[PDB]
């Protein structure tokens, strides 16, 4: 067995049928989900016909006791029923099988299990940050399947064991990620902050420097990012 | 022997 | 009556269109969460499908396990949020304040009963106002099947049957022609047997109970009914 998170093929083969099941349970209420829809556009179609006849002339709308019942009932009942159909709830089935299949998902310590798996292997063989997101995508081109996020949490779990190399690596390809535009939920101060103090600490002091200008620029409040800037401005000069 | 009808509905 | 000036008839058909384009944005929004959901189901279909095409690839690259796992304990709770999502709180808020000014059971029952004074009055045919063949009705309004069935109910009530014959057979005529209704011959039968049989037509309520008999063979009034008419004629 190939070395890294998982024990054995089989492990791996029963979660992703898991997760098949669950896209398939999730296509059934998108297909339910549709048809309400349809329904319900239907019925808007047929009320916005109905709604500009009376409009026309509301008086002699009305005014006539068969328009008058047909007005009464469809905002008596009709309205009624149509909320109703809207209040309806499509999810049920889904939801339901998904809170069911949820004893057989990983949790918080496999998470970060696969995350220092991934993280021995990468230091363990040399491996640079393209060859670990490009994984076993078919092809000779480069696809990376990893968000900013995804970078900056690897990043902070090496960042934790001190391995400030790796910290650096992961670090600066989020940064490189949020810089081309990338939406997301991690913000760049907070990478710089960690960034920052992994590259001081594997020597770079121009790069610890500029990196702290970059995050003044960001946010000139910075209590800490000033006093840094302060300091190696101070030691650079010495 | 059958009743005779009762209301509908 | 409902309406006790033409300003209130006028402000509450002007409030029904503006919900009708309540409406309409509604639907926009909850267009736009299901096309979301597609787009997430779409990408999740992929994911799955390119790790059973490698197996051992897959679990022989690390940034697979990390992103499964992640997938799974967090992204999918992301997506279960967005699934219970709610778009309709604008409408039906909206539309909850409107029912202020909407008529309620008592006024529709009033307009019923005034349609059906109407048909007595001027001897209006079923057929004549279903179809909306009256001065200005045509093409503004028409009647269903179940509108019939609830006009034939009214006159039940106020026991009226021959106005209830009348109206359950307008139902059935219409659903004989291939409406699509929420009404079933059924219920329709029921009410139109009881009438005919109230204006002393012995052998039509036969024939009608037997006709429900053969949509609902285990209908208990309607089994006693066919006994009973069965009893009766035998007697004359």
């Amino acid at each position: 067995m190939h070395p890294g998170f998982f024990t054995s093929i089989g492990q791996m083969t029963d979660l992703i049928h898991t997760e098949k099941d669950l896209v398939t349970s999730l296509k059934d209420y998108i297909k339910a989900e549709e048809d309400k829809l349809e329904q319900i556009k239907k019925w808007a179609e047929k009320l916005d016909r109905l709604t500009s006849t009376a409009t026309k002339d509301p008086e002699g709308f009305v005014g006539h006791p068969v328009n008058a019942f047909k007005l009464m009932k469809r905002l008596n009942t009709e309205w009624s029923e149509l909320e109703n159909l809207v209040l309806k709830d499509m999810s049920d089935g889904f939801i339901s099988n998904l809170t069911i299949q949820r004893q057989y998902f990983p949790n918080d310590e496999d998470q970060v299990g696969a995350a220092k798996a991934l993280l021995r292997l990468q230091d363990t063989y040399n491996l640079d940050t393209d060859t670990i997101s490009k994984g076993n995508l078919p092809g000779v081109k480069h696809k990376s399947f990893l968000t900013a996020e995804d970078c900056f949490e690897l990043g902070k779990v090496a960042y934790t064991e001190a391995d400030y190399y790796h910290t650096e690596l992961w670090m600066e390809q989020a940064l490189r990620q949020l810089d081309e535009g990338e939406i997301s939920t991690i913000d760049k101060v907070s990478v710089l902050d960690y960034l920052s103090y992994a590259v001081y600490q594997q020597g770079d002091l121009d790069k610890a420097l500029l990196l702290t200008k970059k995050l003044l620029e960001l946010d000139p409040e910075h209590q800490r990012a000033n006093g840094n800037l302060k300091y190696f401005e101070y030691i650079m000069a010495k | 022997p059958p009743g005779p009808p009762g209301p509908p509905g």
